[PDB]
């Protein structure tokens, strides 16, 4: 258990270094790791951030998709949770598009549990989908103050 | 009444806290409790006495007892010392000026150590908070704090700016940048605490609770992300018991580097760096031993790395003193000797001094040339008592017996006793009785300075309390045996008269000053009051839950005060023995009260270290005084009963003399900076074609952005319902820069995208009827953006809910 | 589905979704969480 001790700390003092630097890809694998969900979320988050300026980014779309089963359960759980919550389900859709784009769908069925996981995920999916569907239509405002404007 | 104030204190050389020793052989500063002392090794006498102020007993002084100094620390370079108390407050002191400098209040603990920077513009504190600060002096303020450590800092190290090293009680060792102001690799000394750290060039140093002490190789410049510090070899030193402190020493003509651990038993260990080339030198013989025995070569390998801490380090001697020593400090360092001073808990400080030649010793064990014991006493001041004149107190204590003038505040003669529980003074002053522990029956003559005779079989059991008559003719003992015993001085020579069997020890034994009454004290809770001269039971007093450890008898002796272990002082009436009232003075047992002379009023000092001024008639404390850190043993009341002088555990002896913005503009006036910047730095980027905001230190659109989600969403409909077109105006080309940055409208793009389209719901008909062409290009990149962003997140949305729509179905299939 | 307790003791998971693991959090952050299930006890 020292020895466990002494590696665990490193782990967390490494996380915190890879955070500050920026460097997620690195801070993506120990936050898996350590099981770190706010730490998992701002990692995501941020490098979500600068991806806006595939999906996350090359290093880190290879991190995700090295991920064995076990790591993949307990980063869909956390999916699972983000996306119920509406302002931080669009870090969920993010990764959870990775997956799909980055593994053998074939594979991840298999994987015991998924499917409920995965039942959790359509409801609140579509009911976002159901969302901002209704801000684009209701965002052609600026089209019709446009077209008065030019008469 | 007249309040009660402490003249001075004395009696303590050496307080707990480091030693700080400056040369001119070599002065030291000691720490008096609160206050802060400078002797001089060689002399023996007190150069000066630093107090902070507030002179204890005064009305202005804070009731709560004022905190300890737990560390010292001298600048040569500045001549200034800063002090830390036990409260975490840091004094700056100046030594010429006598006088505190600065204040500095950032620990809610007391200081585990300061160091001043060698430019002295700054210090950096470690506390048991595990909080570490640097102050700035000139700045008088406190630039950062680190956090990160879960437990006190037993050391720190910063030679350079640039990196910091913690030692603390969890056992992490943690680099630290001051620059950055966090900490960047951590490692765990030791399983145990790590109690002390020192780091010479390269090598670093640190001892746990376990004696196995710790070599770690630091390289700052490695920039490997880990592996900063990095331990070598582990080497157990030879004591058990942990070392508190661990310093170098370094002598210039030969840059022989030597380093003691400073163990909490009373050993200390002193080691000596190898140089490079006796090191490579001696590992040649081990290589060819090895080669000798046959040992393989991986094998041979196997075994340098073993004994590479012995390599690196040779053990050079040991030092033991009398009692343990709770501080030390390298003082002299030279090629043919070093000098070490060390502080023990003992109140005494004592030099020592090593000669070594080549590689070891020549001396076969360390010798003291100086030590200081003349006015600190060794063991804690058991009973105290005030001679007739008052002029002469003596401090009875376990191997020794000190009296001390009050005008000197040092000692007289002092004198070898036993481990005394009771002390008296016999009429006139001329000589002091004692009684031990033993029961051996202790009788000194000041004037002699020795004892005149000891009767060792005159008590068997311990004499736990003595009195005497106004005459002094007889006198009377009482003690674990469960008799009384009297005795008659004949010329001076002590004789026993007559022994009065008790049923239980006698705890404490009073004589009336009219010498009508005799009390005793008996650990059956029973006090038994007997006529002296006719040696027979007149009253009893009876309910303290515990047995009374003092009894005291008014002048006008109608007065019998009783205290007990049972925390309540009760006042008995003597005519019948009845019990006028009883009260809770202290919390914890009340050891010693006694009658002011010629008055009513009585003291009363207790475990909890309070002295208390409570007068019988009014039964209510008149005054609390609180001076003592530790618990006050005895009180003893002068004659006159001008002063009453106190002695506590601490080894210290004081006398005590008579003498808003509702919502809305919040969105309106962030819009309004914002906006001006902008056209602000738009206007001049087109040139070249606030203060308040530097201090918010963020952009001008991620402040008032920052605004609106501060604003809550049940007002926000209504903030944006108040809104002035004008400002509207200025709304929308917030969003349009908003706009430019994608990373910004994605974060919070769905509050966006309700800001603008409601305002536009609100004044869309004076949107129209605007006739700004700039504006409709603004409104044209804010709608185009806006959509690939909607769009993008839609797309996102609506792949996901296929995919894994595909993803239950296929595995439907598969289980059906 | 409804975000529920935590299912490792060591972890904190809110209804808001967020999952709070006690190792990484900070003492303070631990004080104030501790002393928000406290009213929430209270008046349960």
């Amino acid at each position: 258990e020292q020895e466990k001790a002494k590696l665990q700390v490193e782990q967390e003092q490494s996380l915190q270094n890879y955070m500050s630097k920026g460097d997620w890809t690195n801070a993506f694998l120990l936050a898996m790791t350590l099981d770190h969900p706010m730490r998992l979320f701002n990692v995501l988050k941020r490098a979500l951030g600068e991806s806006r300026s595939v999906i996350f980014n090359e290093e880190l779309d290879q991190a995700i998709s090295i991920l064995n089963d076990e790591q993949l359960i307990l980063l869909m759980k956390r999916c699972r949770d983000w996306n119920t919550n509406a302002k931080t389900h669009t870090i969920a859709q993010r990764t959870i598009r990775c997956i799909l784009m980055h593994h053998n769908i074939a594979k991840l069925s298999e994987i015991p549990g998924m499917v409920k996981i995965v039942d959790a995920i359509i409801p609140y999916t579509q009911r976002h989908f159901t969302r901002v569907d209704n801000l684009v239509e209701q965002s052609y405002i600026l089209d019709y103050a446009l077209v008065e404007m030019d008469k | 009444y007249q309040r009660f104030e402490q003249a001075a204190a004395f009696g303590v050389i050496a307080s707990n806290a480091n030693c700080v020793w400056i040369p001119a052989p070599g002065q030291l500063i000691t720490s008096a409790l609160e206050d802060v002392n400078i002797w001089d090794i060689k002399t023996g006498d007190l150069v000066s006495k630093l107090s902070d102020g507030l002179p204890p007993g005064a009305s202005d002084a804070r009731g709560a007892k004022p905190a300890e100094c737990t560390y010292l620390e001298a600048h040569k370079d500045t001549d200034l010392l800063a002090v830390g108390y036990a409260d975490g407050v840091i004094k700056v002191w100046d030594l010429m000026s006598k006088t505190v400098l600065l204040n500095f209040n950032g620990h809610k603990a007391a200081i585990t150590l300061l160091q001043f920077d060698g430019t002295g513009t700054r210090l950096i504190s470690g506390s048991k908070d595990s909080n570490i600060i640097v102050w700035d002096l000139v700045g008088e303020v406190g630039l950062y704090k680190l956090r990160s450590h879960k437990d006190s800092i037993t050391g720190f190290w910063c030679q350079g700016e640039d990196w910091l090293i913690s030692t603390s009680k969890d056992g992490m060792i943690k680099l630290w940048d001051l620059k950055t102001h966090q900490c960047i690799e951590t490692h765990i000394a030791h399983t145990g605490e790590c109690w002390g750290l020192a780091v010479k060039d390269d090598l670093l140093i640190t001892t746990g609770t376990d004696s196995q002490v710790k070599i770690w190789k630091l390289d700052i410049e490695n920039d490997k992300m880990g592996g900063k510090l990095t331990e070598m070899g582990i080497f157990e030193k030879q004591s058990k018991q942990r070392g508190l402190k661990i310093e170098f020493i370094t002598n210039s003509s030969d840059k022989t580097s030597f380093f003691y651990i400073q163990n909490a038993d009373k050993t200390i260990e002193t080691f000596r760096i190898r140089k490079e080339e006796e090191i490579a030198r001696g590992l040649k013989k081990r290589e060819k031993r090895l080669k000798e025995k046959g040992l393989t070569e991986e094998e041979i390998a196997k075994s340098i790395k073993e004994s590479y801490s012995s390599f690196i380090l040779h053990p050079f001697q040991t030092i033991r003193s009398l009692y343990k020593i709770k501080s030390a400090s390298w003082t002299t360092v030279s090629s043919s000797k070093l000098e070490l001073v060390l502080t023990t808990s003992s109140n005494t400080i004592e030099y020592y001094s090593i000669p070594y030649e080549k590689r070891d010793p020549t001396s076969p064990a360390p010798l003291k040339t100086h030590t200081i014991e003349l006015q600190g006493q060794r063991t804690d001041v058991r009973s105290i008592d005030i001679s007739d004149d008052n002029k002469l107190l003596a401090t009875a204590s376990n191997g020794s017996l000190k009296i001390w003038n009050i005008k000197t505040h040092k000692c007289i003669r002092t004198f070898e006793c036993g481990y005394a529980l009771t002390c008296k003074f016999l009429p006139g002053g001329l000589l002091v009785i004692l009684g031990t522990r033993n029961g051996e029956l202790q009788l000194f003559d000041l004037a002699s300075s020795s004892l005149l005779d000891t009767i060792e079989d005159a008590h068997d059991a311990a004499i736990w309390s003595l009195d005497l008559t106004s005459d002094g003719k007889r006198l009377v003992t009482g003690s674990a045996d469960k008799t009384v015993k009297f005795w008659d001085f004949k010329v001076l020579k002590l004789h026993h008269d007559t022994t009065l069997e008790l049923t239980d020890d006698i705890l404490c034994v009073r004589v009336s000053p009219d010498d009508r009454y005799l009390a005793i004290s008996l650990l059956d809770n029973t006090v038994k009051v007997f006529f002296l001269d006719s040696m027979k039971f007149y009253l009893s007093l009876y309910g303290h839950k515990l047995p009374v450890l003092s009894i005291d008898i008014s002048f006008d002796s109608k007065m019998i005060i009783t205290s007990s272990a049972d925390k309540n002082i009760k006042i008995w009436g003597l005519d019948f023995g009845d019990c006028h009232k009883s009260l809770f003075a202290h919390q914890d047992s009340i050891m010693n009260v006694k009658f002011l002379p010629q008055s009513h009023n009585f003291f009363s000092c207790s475990k909890d270290a309070v002295v208390k001024y409570w007068d019988g008639e009014k039964f209510e404390c008149i005054q609390k005084l609180y001076a003592h850190q530790s618990e006050v043993w005895a009180l003893a009341v002068a004659t006159d009963g001008g002063f009453v002088v106190s002695s506590s555990h601490d080894h210290s002896i004081r006398i005590w003399e008579e003498t808003s913005l509702k919502a809305g503009e919040r969105l309106m006036e962030a819009l309004d900076l914002g906006i001006a910047e902008i056209e602000g730095l738009e206007a001049y980027n087109r040139d070249m074609k606030n203060a308040v905001l530097i201090a918010v230190n963020k952009t001008p659109e991620q402040y008032i952005m920052d605004t609106l989600l501060r604003i809550r969403m049940s007002q926000l409909e209504d903030a944006l319902m108040v809104m002035p077109f004008s400002y509207v105006l200025k709304f929308l080309k917030f969003i349009d820069t908003v706009m430019q940055n994608k990373t910004l409208l994605h974060s919070h793009l769905p509050l966006i995208c309700k800001n603008l389209f409601f305002i536009i719901k609100f004044n869309h008909k004076e949107l129209v009827s605007q006739k700004n062409e700039e504006l409709k290009l603004q409104i044209n990149r804010v709608k185009t953006e806006l959509r690939s962003a909607l769009k993008s997140t839609e797309d996102d949305l609506g792949f996901n809910v296929q995919g894994l729509k595909f993803v239950k179905q296929q595995w439907n299939l598969r289980h059906n | 589905y409804n975000v529920g307790k935590a299912e490792k003791d060591g972890e904190i998971r809110l209804k808001n979704g967020v999952a709070m693991s006690k190792e990484e959090l900070t003492r303070e952050d631990k004080n104030r969480l501790r002393r928000a299930l406290k009213r929430k006890r209270s008046k349960a």
